[PDB]
């Protein structure tokens, strides 16, 4: 937010995961979606490696 | 005078019901619901107030 109006100068979060919970952020997605590279319909599956 | 030994159990979070053992994509459909548990519930079943 904008101001604090007290001597806090700090911020309160609601999630306090340590440095063992990390989220992979993809680069160079280039607009092309995931599903347009592999022919997958509504009732199909895909595998991760 | 107070013993020190722990008491340990298991608690469920969410149910998943399916028709076949691996029917998640091609051999039917499943259902899934999130639950909550409580430790002492059978202790107060026999309380006739």
């Amino acid at each position: 937010n904008v101001g604090y109006q007290n001597g806090f100068t700090a911020n309160v979060t609601t999630n306090y995961s340590h440095t063992t919970d990390n989220s992979t952020a993809v680069q160079d997605s280039n607009g092309e979606s995931w599903n347009t590279g592999l022919s997958i319909n509504k009732g199909e599956s895909a595998y991760i490696n | 005078l107070v013993a020190a030994y722990p008491i340990v159990g298991v608690g469920m979070e969410k149910l998943i019901i399916s028709t076949n053992e691996h029917a998640s994509t091609d051999q039917g459909k499943t259902v899934s619901r999130a639950t909550t548990n409580s430790k002492t519930e059978s202790n107060t079943a026999g309380v006739s107030v």
